[PDB]
RNA sequence: CAGAGGUGAAAUUCUUGGAUUUAUUGAAGACUAACUACUGCGAAAGCAUUUGCCAAGGACGUUUUCAUUAAUCAAGAACGAAACUAUGCCGACUAGGGAUCGGGUGGUGUUUUUUUA
């Protein structure tokens, strides 16, 4: 139990980590469009979901 | 175990910074543990278990109320001692107008503070005038006199006339051949 | 309210109870 | 409601029927008033009529506290003086109208009377055919909450003097006429002494009472019973109030220098049984102590002695119906569990001691997240185990009781379900070494949880306290329902039932559950009964073989309806009342048709219109999906949960068919056949048919010792 | 073992009241007065009144059996002075070294939220 | 006023004679604490007579006492509580108390107050689940952050009036979900405090939130079963 | 159970039908302490418990719109026991300095938090 919960919560902090970055990282489109986050916010997929939801 | 605290804002901080060893000599004179603590701001009386005076750690409490509502440290002492109180009256909710309010207590002062040092010189206590309120420490005849005369200086009579009564008054129990006579014919 | 459910089923329970003529000439 | 306009002092039930009716509501139309007000008009319909006249004899009394009195061919006034006896009085013929009904009639005609102004006043539910369309006064043990059979051998007339401890004698003739007048104020004086506030209200029934005789004979000849009189035995009938149902002792009088005449009859009374105790504060009064047993009660123990000292030698005693109710509910490998009465909690007390003992420590232990609450679920905090709990008792099924363990709120959760119940885990994990660095005595291992689905990562913490008890903390946190409604949006519109199932035992376990519990905790309380009867009914499930498709809580709220909405009936104050009147409810509901809507409530926060007419519409839009039930039978609500579905989903209807249909056969069951011990124990013999395999197994050990029996 | 007992100790400028109750509040036990203590009419309010006050009413706790106590300390309060008396400290004094274990110290003086004076 | 120059009045014409004793025809009684807390037996209680066992009960079952978490718990940390506790059964020598109130005190209330900051107070109505009618004092008193180079840290309106609603709703959808005991539970552990810090940490920074007091309205019907049940039938000795 | 209040000391008064005191309540008329200022708003007098309802107002922000619609005021209109040691050159006005109250822009990390507010 012990070994699974650590090896698990390393994972997903790496994963969760770059996630974040990658959202909050500039993200600059081809044609010169920047992109509106906001601040806490840590998905692109979430982005894309809220506005699937929408 | 009883405890008390109070605490204080920063120009305070400094200054009991510079008398805290003394506050703490008289407090483990008369046994009674006292902490300071500056990044919250507040003084500590604690009783220990060597401590023999229940007045004494009341009479603790309000000297750290003193000390932070900023009178000197011999004042604060002063309330340490026995036969001593401190006494706060409100002389707020008087007047209604602010023009007023000012101009009331402005003469409670007086000029060059000459109304305010006989007061304290005749009712031999120490007064402080402090916005809304007004802090008086001395013994309990004094404190008794000068919560009339703050009443009444919020309402509208002068202290130059309460001054004047304590004098005669002063004089006539200083001559003893009339401890039945009402004195009011003397006053005005 | 409680008038016309109560008068609606005092009368179904009136109309199920109720005899008849023929059973009243005979006695 | 079972009257008539019979004679009832004959040990009789009646006296008041359709003739005493209409004098009575004439007289109502005439006036009534406290200084001769009218009550009743003209003009009015025949439900103002009926209001209004039951309304009167709901707020006045006529027996004790005062009379009526009118004129008929110049109004009528109630006066305040009881003359011990019904007093309606015409003074234009001077007569008494309600002779022929005894305290007891007039007892329960005011019980029925403040029950039916209680549906009259009710505006929620449709109470019409609650009233008007059940007939309660078919079985007497759904009647009266408990039945004694007492034979009598009296012989002969000139025999009474031996066969009986009382004396019917020239002027006992005279006021009792007929010695079964006699004997039946005799036997009710007797046993409304004896019991004193053990009861509510009381009855004697003449089981062989025949009215009628041919020309030929000169009155009503016999010879059964045991003698020439016309009885066969007495049937003594009691409502009882269940909370002095199991008071040890009876409370009499104090002591004097002088022997008081209240003394007097108390010890002329007990005889041999009394005596005067000293009590714990200090107090110097009789009382006549007794002894509890599970198998028996005190009632029971009580009339034996009572009608075997003031009556006869030679009558015979018996409720073998709930001795033998009282001996189908398990007794625990205790010390001193047979004279332990059936309303004792103090295995569940103890429970909920070393509960708080272990709750102390984990709530003073420190962690990253500081604790915000602990809440026992479990079946043994609501008092519905079926076993009750032993110590290091560890094979019954309900020896693990639920606690939530919740944190407090913090904003650095995990956002992805499988880690959100790793994290858990490490909560779990690091409590688990604390608790065993810190206090040894304690005993602690892990297991999981599949009773979710597709959440399979739910590891529950199994903690072993010293006192033989065992705990499976699971851990709720502020971010459950939020990532199991965004799982159920991100699903395509095929598996969206499926998480609606998952996401339903989701919230049956966590949330509602601790609703569920405070409340039935609560009003356990306020109804003793509530727990045998729901005991005997989880054993009456088992037995049956439905309890394994049957979650526990749908099997709490069918059991409790009775005790929560006894109309037309009365309150249970029986085992055998509770679950015959929960038979005969679970027999007649038609769930096709109609909705269960309980307010679970002590006595007279309850559902009002809006609430109750929308969960009616929830109810019917639910039956328009789904007009069969072929996906849901039961619709059972409260005001903790008015879904409808929560408790009673994923239920097969074969096995809800079986049940109505066992409630059926069991009820016809008792329809045709005298309720008695062979009947009781076709009840309890499980049915093994109309299933197309069997398969018998066993194990290699006996187990009822470690399940605590 | 000690058995606790409360007592009101209203000390207004004038009059020192000692009043030992038990913890319920309602049933008195000792109360005295320096003004029932004194001779002189114009001392009901000194240290020596409140000293044979606190005698007396230790006196009687022992006597009925009350060994500790609870002490809370009254003023004025409402639109007058908010300061205890001379026979406040007094009484205290004097009951801890007569022998009482003092339980707990307290101030309760009422102070008005919002006091009843006129605006002129 | 015991000496002779003070003149005579109506006052002592004529006085009663102490003939009685009442502390010797009183009576010792003894209190317990429900099961939420600790340390359950506390002090003794005196009651007149009993030749009214109706006096007695009477008297008993009106009293109302109050104590000190400190005592309550040996906990100098909860010292600063006060407890009212009501006395509903009466039991062979054993009082069973129930809860009642509860207080801050006032050296307490004095202490938090500060001058350049805000204070906040906000109180609300509730009903348990039991039927209870309660009334919740909460107050909560603002702070500078690590940062702040202001010397006074005020409140908007805005945000005084957020903060309100905030522990309103708070305070309501505990109350309603709790009982009375559960909430006495969750009151001595402190709780809504960490609670109301952690839901308000995102508007303004607090620093000093407390329950001050709550008060009992009115209660229901009594009910020894359950009041016994919460705190967890006998027989004399046969004088003769 | 015999004093309480009040004063420099008194006195008037209330008190064996229990005054003062202690505890649980209930009603009434006011008031809105500490937070309370280096402040805020209103034309002035004035304005401090909560939550709504009604209408008003400033500044700010604006690549909105009207295009001289304005300023100053004699007449007229609206609003509305005290004083008692205070006293500062002014103005058509140049640079500013620390504060703080309200709004906006930018940078920047701490406190915050994450598809649900």
């Amino acid at each position: 139990l012990k070994e699974d919960i650590h090896t698990h919560m390393a994972i997903f902090e790496q994963r969760e980590a770059q996630a974040q970055e990658d959202v909050q990282s500039s993200i600059v489109d081809e044609d010169g469009f920047t992109l509106v986050v906001g601040k806490n916010t840590k998905s692109l997929n979430s982005i894309r979901k809220k506005i699937l939801n929408k | 175990e009883s405890s008390f605290m109070t605490l204080f804002p920063k120009y305070r901080e400094s200054y009991l910074k510079t008398i805290w060893n003394d506050v703490t000599r008289a407090l483990d004179k008369h046994n009674i543990a006292c902490v300071l603590d500056l990044v919250e701001g507040s003084m500590t009386v604690k009783t220990t278990r060597k401590t023999y005076d229940p007045a004494i750690i009341l009479k603790a409490r309000d000297l750290i109320k003193l000390l932070a509502r900023s009178v000197p440290f011999p004042q604060a002492v002063k309330i340490l001692q026995d036969d001593m109180a401190c006494d706060v009256i409100k002389i707020g909710n008087f007047v209604t107008n602010k023009e007023r309010f000012v101009k009331r207590r402005q003469r409670l002062v007086g000029p060059n503070g000459n109304t305010l040092k006989a007061l304290e010189l005749l009712t031999k206590c120490y007064i402080l005038v402090q916005g809304n309120t007004v802090s008086a420490m001395g013994p309990f005849k004094g404190l008794k006199e000068v919560r009339r005369v703050v009443e009444d200086c919020m309402k509208n009579i002068h202290p130059i006339y309460h001054i004047k009564e304590l004098m005669i008054k002063r004089e006539l129990a200083k001559r003893p051949e009339l401890a039945n006579e009402d004195w009011s014919r003397f006053l005005p | 309210f409680k008038s016309n459910i109560f008068k609606l089923q005092i009368d179904e329970l009136l109309e199920q109870v109720k005899l008849k003529q023929k059973h009243v000439l005979k006695v | 409601r079972g009257f008539s306009s019979n004679m009832s002092h004959s040990g009789s039930l009646g006296g008041f029927g359709t003739f005493e009716f209409t004098i009575l509501m004439a007289a109502l139309l005439n006036g009534g008033g406290i200084n001769s007000n009218k009550i009743l008009l003209h003009g009015f319909s025949s439900y103002q009529l009926f209001k209004g006249v039951i309304k009167y004899l709901a707020t006045m009394d006529l027996c004790h506290d005062g009379h009526l009195q009118f004129h008929s061919n110049p109004a009528s006034k109630y006066i305040d003086e009881g003359f011990q006896t019904p007093t309606l009085f015409d003074k234009s013929t001077k007569v008494n109208i309600l002779t022929k009904m005894t305290v007891s009639s007039y007892q329960i005609l005011k019980e029925y009377a403040g029950e039916t102004l209680r549906m009259l006043n009710n505006v929620v539910q449709d109470q019409f055919s609650n009233i008007f369309l059940t007939n309660i006064s078919r079985f007497d043990n759904l009647k009266y909450d408990l039945c004694y059979d007492v034979q009598l051998p009296l012989g002969k007339y000139n025999n009474l003097e031996t066969s009986l401890a009382a004396t019917f004698g020239s002027m006992e003739r005279v006021k009792f006429i007929t010695l079964e007048n006699f004997l039946a104020h005799k036997i009710t004086n007797v046993a409304r002494y004896a019991l004193g506030d053990r009861i509510k209200y009381i009855q004697i029934e003449m089981v062989g009472q025949k009215s009628d005789f041919p020309i030929t004979k000169r009155k009503v000849y016999s010879n059964t019973g045991g003698n020439h009189f016309n009885f066969d035995f007495v049937r003594v009938k009691l409502i009882v109030n269940p909370s002095e149902c199991d008071k040890l002792v009876t409370k009499g009088p104090a002591h004097s220098e002088t022997m008081s005449t209240e003394a007097a009859v108390f010890k002329n009374f007990w005889g041999i049984k009394s005596s005067l105790r000293r009590f714990k504060d200090g107090s110097i009064t009789h009382c006549c102590v007794w002894s509890t047993s599970s198998s028996e009660p005190i009632i029971s123990s009580i009339v034996n002695f009572a009608l075997q000292k003031h009556v006869s030698k030679k009558a015979q005693i018996s409720n073998e119906t709930i001795k033998k109710f009282h001996n189908f509910l398990p007794l625990p490998n205790l010390p001193s569990s047979a004279k332990t009465s059936v309303l004792n909690l103090s295995s569940f007390f103890n429970l909920k001691k070393s509960f708080d003992d272990l709750y102390k420590i984990i709530f003073q232990m420190k962690l990253p997240l500081s604790v915000k609450s602990i809440l026992p679920v479990g079946s043994a905090f609501r008092y519905t185990s079926l076993c009750q709990p032993v110590p290091f008792a560890y094979s019954d099924p309900d020896f693990f009781q639920d606690v939530i363990l919740e944190f407090e709120t913090s904003p650095k959760w995990p956002d992805e379900i499988t880690s959100l119940e790793k994290a858990k885990t490490a909560f779990l994990l690091k409590i688990q070494e604390e608790l065993s660095a810190n206090s040894s005595t304690y005993r602690s291992f892990f297991s999981r949880d599949e009773s979710i689905p597709y959440n399979l990562e739910i590891v529950t913490l199994n903690i072993l306290t010293p006192e033989g008890y065992g705990f499976k903390f699971r851990v709720l946190t502020e971010r459950d329902e939020i990532l199991y409604l965004r799982a159920i949006a991100n699903a395509r519109n095929e598996l969206k039932p499926e998480l609606e199932a998952t996401f339903l035992k989701f919230t049956a376990k966590y949330l509602a559950s601790v609703r569920h519990t405070r409340t039935l905790e609560n009003i356990s309380h306020s109804y003793q009964f509530y727990s045998p009867v729901v005991r005997l009914f989880k054993r009456w499930l088992d037995t049956h073989l439905l309890l394994g498709h049957i979650t526990d809580e749908l099997a709490e709220l069918i059991a409790i309806k009775p005790f929560v909405d006894p109309a037309p009936y009365f309150i249970p104050g029986s085992l055998e009342n509770g679950f015959l009147k929960v038979l005969k409810f679970i027999s007649q509901w038609n769930w096709k048709d109609d909705p269960l809507i309980l307010d679970l409530v002590k006595p007279e926060e309850r559902l009002t219109l809006a609430q109750y007419k929308g969960i009616q519409m929830n109810f019917t839009n639910l039956r328009n999906s789904d007009p069969n039930g072929t996906h849901l039978q039961f619709f059972v609500a409260s005001k903790n949960d008015p879904s409808g579905i929560l408790y009673s989903s994923g239920i097969p209807l074969p096995i809800a068919t079986r049940l109505t249909a066992l409630a059926k056969v069991a009820v016809n069951l008792l329809q045709t056949h005298g309720l008695n011990q062979q009947t009781i124990n076709l009840l309890f013999t499980p049915g093994l048919k109309d299933y197309d395999f069997v398969v018998d197994l066993r194990t290699p050990i006996g187990l009822k010792s470690s399940c605590g029996i | 073992s000690q058995v606790f007992g409360v007592a009101r100790i209203y000390a207004s400028f004038n009059d020192t009241f000692v009043h030992v109750t038990d913890l319920s509040g309602k049933e008195t036990i000792a109360r005295v007065t320096g003004g029932m203590k004194v001779k002189a009419d114009r001392d009901e309010s000194s240290p020596y009144a409140a000293m044979l006050a606190a005698q007396d009413v230790a006196a009687k706790c022992k006597e009925v059996g009350i060994t500790a106590v609870h002490v809370k300390i009254r003023a004025t309060g409402g639109t007058r002075t908010k300061t205890p008396g001379p026979g406040g400290q007094a009484a205290l004094r004097a009951l801890a070294r007569s022998g009482l274990r003092i339980g707990r110290i307290e101030d309760v003086t009422p102070v008005p939220s919002d006091s009843t004076r006129k605006k002129g | 006023a015991v000496g002779k120059n003070k003149r005579l009045s109506k006052g002592k014409k004529g006085q009663k004679k102490r003939v009685v004793d009442p502390f010797t025809r009183k009576e010792w009684f003894d209190i317990k604490a429900p099961s939420t807390f600790e340390n359950r037996n506390v002090g003794k209680t005196l009651v007149n007579k009993s030749t009214g066992l109706k006096s007695a009960s009477d008297a008993l079952k009106g009293r109302v006492v109050e104590v000190c978490l400190a005592d309550l718990q040996g906990s100098e940390d909860h010292s600063f509580r006060k407890i009212k506790l009501r006395v509903d059964e009466v039991q062979g020598k054993n009082l069973l108390t129930n809860f009642h109130g509860m207080d801050f005190t006032t050296d307490k209330l004095r202490s938090m107050v500060r001058k350049w900051q805000t204070l906040i107070e906000a109180n609300v109505t509730v009903k348990t689940s039991d039927d209870y009618v309660l009334r919740i004092f909460a107050i909560a008193f603002t702070r500078k952050q690590a940062n702040q180079v202001k010397r006074h840290s005020y409140a908007q309106s805005s945000h005084i009036r957020a903060i309100r609603k905030v522990i309103s709703e708070i305070l309501t959808k505990e109350v309603q979900g709790s009982t009375l005991a559960q909430l006495t539970s969750k009151l001595i552990p402190e709780v809504i405090n960490k609670e109301i810090e952690n839901a308000t940490k995102d508007i303004f920074p607090l620093q000093n939130i407390h329950v001050r007091k709550v008060k009992l309205l009115k209660q229901p019907k009594f009910d020894v079963g359950a009041l016994m049940a919460l705190h967890g039938e006998e027989k004399g000795k046969k004088v003769t």
